RNA sequence: AAAAUGACA
RNA sequence: GGCGUAAAGCGCACGCAGGCGGUUUGUUAAGUCAGAUGUGAAAUCCCCGGGCUCAACCUGGGAACUGCAUCUGAUACUGGCAAGCUUGAGUCUCGUAGAGGGGGGUAGAAUUCCAGGUGUAGCGGUGAAAUGCGUAGAGAUCUGGAGGAAUACCGGUGGCGAAGGCGGCCCCCUGGACGAAGACUGACGCUCAGGUGCGAAAGCGUGGGGAGCAAACAGGAUUAGAUACCCUGGUAGUCCACGCCGUAAACGAUGUCGACUUGGAGGUUGUGCCCUUGAGGCGUGGCUUCCGGAGCUAACGCGUUAAGUCGACCGCCUGGGG
């Protein structure tokens, strides 16, 4: 609601001109992201989300960039939802029948270190699994508590995650995306312009969307 | 090359007003003054081919204007080709 | 130089919708304004404007019923280098009547669905789908 | 530095 | 239907005939559209029909023969006539950047040659080598002089020209582009068959000049041969004046003229305002290199300078070889 106004952003000199109805100017030859047009459409998706969160839509939060990575585990895994904090395995959504097998293998891998293969055989064939465990748990995390394909995707960088969108675009899943000055508005039908790569900015987004998920189920 | 004073004389002699530059009469006169002065130049510099292209644009342009006048005002046009001397 | 100004006027609409622009603006003429009055009637575009005194500049508005456009196919038929005139029984049909073809009959500009129901005929200005 | 060529199926 | 690469854009321009042509008003009714009149032989074609037991085959009525001429009448478009209009095109004033062209001079570096002085035994060349040059003083080095051709550095996908192309410095004849603010002319415009002009280098003709390079030619070397590449020489030519020739991978393998359509990084060149406060910042005109969105298409790729969306004319294409 323009309460803070802490994400002017601008992301660069260049841009994708598709956000011309979303910009202004600044003295550094760079494009001021609109906050007046942002406000109405922003709360539209939150209202939309509450209409879908009341039917247990399994919201998915996608934050991959290093700075905003951790706060995604503080919003999705916080309440009940799922995150992809590190790199997006190409095809994780449309090639679900193969990621499904690897999640099931992980569930054995974690318990292959609880009560199985940690001490009762050679460390060259027992400890090395934990090296595959650590490679997995951050490359494939909170989605381990899924039961199939989700219904609402939430992404932060509409360009850095331009290939996650396409799989969602391939299926029917609507997505909320926080687009930027350099971003692309098309593809994602629920546009939320604004600066992304700032911790003081991401907290405004994630901290004020997870609340709507909370109020959906109660 | 028809300097300003060499031009400021013809515009008044042929034009209807002190500021009447652009009428058909004055435009033709300003060309024939360059054309009939450039006769002396190409007497000496005969193989000045690149300059001669500019002259043939002048000669071509003049004939374009005189056709326009001929279709417009026959008496005015045939007055013009004799107070200057051409069209033979 | 421009020789078919009507073919220019249509192309502004074509590129205006390809670029997804809200409206366009171009110099005005009495045949153009009559043409734009016809397209105002058939719902292809909303209202227009003819403000201009010594550079009368018509200014249309493009129409988007959805994300898509409305003027899907607009083509010049009777170009100056080859003009074609049609008679009452041979009026062209556009997409089995789903489109219109503009005819400038002897009683002013019209479309082939009103000239056919008036007994008239004339030159095929253009097609609009 | 010298270093050419190889029937058809 | 095509013409960047598959066959196909004239080498480039000027331009008569021809084609096309801004915006308003009036008028005409020639194109055009609407009716009628006359004609469009009969049959064959086609719809509903009839007769041979059906059909083939005969036959009745219509419809069609898209046409052409006249008479009426409509005036939106095209064409004619007349009067304007400013946006297109041109003219005037101030200034800018240039290897744009024609002619006449002059500088300095280097090569060669000529006349000399010191000076000794090799120089030059190659993958090696030989031919060749040198004890008649070569090569090296210093001085003086004569000639012709070309302009290191600056120099840059920089600039100018329609294309070919253009490069030291000066002069005087001369062409075209650009920009600001204004004034004028008021369709005077685009394109071009046949024509006319220009058009690299090589070649040709008549005269000059000839340092260096060097087709032809000679010797040495290589090779199985070497009518070649390599080495030592060297003729026409390369250069000037005046006439020809008229062709090139004359290429961006992309005809000229308009209008319209997201963006970046630069270059170059005018320029009009804030912050002349010192950089600058803001603007916008003309040319130009690179990357790329939509779109296009066989893909390569092109992409505001389109090969994207259209409009006007021009040239050319029709399997390979022959
Ligand atoms: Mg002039
Ligand atoms: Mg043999
Ligand atoms: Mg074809
Ligand atoms: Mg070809
Ligand atoms: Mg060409
Ligand atoms: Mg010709
Ligand atoms: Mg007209
Ligand atoms: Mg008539
Ligand atoms: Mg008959
Ligand atoms: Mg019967
Ligand atoms: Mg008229
Ligand atoms: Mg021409
Ligand atoms: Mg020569
Ligand atoms: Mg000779
Ligand atoms: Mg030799
Ligand atoms: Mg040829
Ligand atoms: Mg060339
Ligand atoms: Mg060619
Ligand atoms: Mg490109």
């Amino acid at each position: 609601m323009l309460k803070a106004g802490v994400h002017f952003g601008h992301q660069t000199r260049y841009w994708n001109p598709k956000m011309k109805p979303f910009i202004f100017g600044a003295r550094n030859k760079v494009h001021i992201i609109n906050l007046e047009k942002t406000v109405p459409m922003f709360n539209e998706a939150l209202a939309e989300l509450n209409k879908i969160a009341s039917r247990k839509g399994k919201i998915l939060f996608v934050g991959t960039k290093r700075a905003a990575s951790e706060a995604v585990k503080d919003a999705a895994l916080s309440c009940d939802q799922f995150f992809v904090n590190h790199r997006w395995l190409g095809g994780m959504l449309t090639n679900w029948k193969t990621v499904r097998q690897s999640i099931k293998r992980l569930k054995d891998l974690e318990t292959q270190s609880q009560d199985g293969t940690f001490d009762k055989l050679t460390k060259k064939e027992a400890l090395m699994r934990t090296r595959e465990l650590e490679k997995l748990e951050n490359s494939l995390g909170g989605i381990k508590d899924m039961g199939g394909l989700p219904d609402a995707l939430f992404v932060i960088d509409a360009d850095h995650e331009h290939i996650a969108i396409k799989e969602a675009n391939n299926l029917g899943i609507p997505v909320f995306a926080i687009v930027d000055t350099n971003s692309d508005p098309d593809g994602v039908d629920f546009v939320i312009p604004g600066n992304d790569d700032a911790i003081r900015a991401v907290t405004l987004y994630l901290g004020a969307v997870a609340a709507t998920v909370r109020e959906g189920r109660s | 090359s028809l300097s300003t004073e060499a031009t400021a004389k013809i515009v008044s002699e042929f034009g209807r007003d002190a500021n009447d530059t652009g009428s058909t009469e004055v435009q033709v006169a300003l060309l024939t003054a360059q054309i009939n002065h450039l006769q002396g130049h190409f007497a000496e510099h005969k193989k000045d081919h690149h300059s001669r292209r500019g002259l043939l644009r002048m000669v071509s342009q003049r004939r374009k204007l005189l056709d326009y006048l001929k279709r417009k005002d026959v008496a005015r046009y045939t007055q013009l080709i004799e107070r200057l001397g051409l069209r033979r | 130089s421009m020789q078919d100004p009507i073919a220019d006027m249509l192309t502004r609409i074509r590129n205006g919708q390809a670029a997804n622009k809200a409206a366009v603006t171009m110099p005005s003429s009495k045949l153009k304004v009559a043409i734009a009055n016809v397209l105002k009637e058939e719902g292809f575009i909303e209202d227009f404007k003819v403000e201009g005194d010594t550079k009368p500049e018509l200014e249309l508005t493009l129409k988007y019923f959805q994300g898509k456009a409305v003027v899907e196919s607009i083509q010049r038929v009777s170009r100056p280098g080859l003009r074609i005139y049609k008679r009452k029984d041979e009026l062209p049909k556009v997409m089995a009547g789903l489109g219109i073809a503009v005819v400038s009959t002897s009683k002013g500009v019209m479309t082939d669905r009103a000239a056919r129901q008036a007994g008239l005929g004339g030159e095929i200005i253009c097609y609009v789908a």
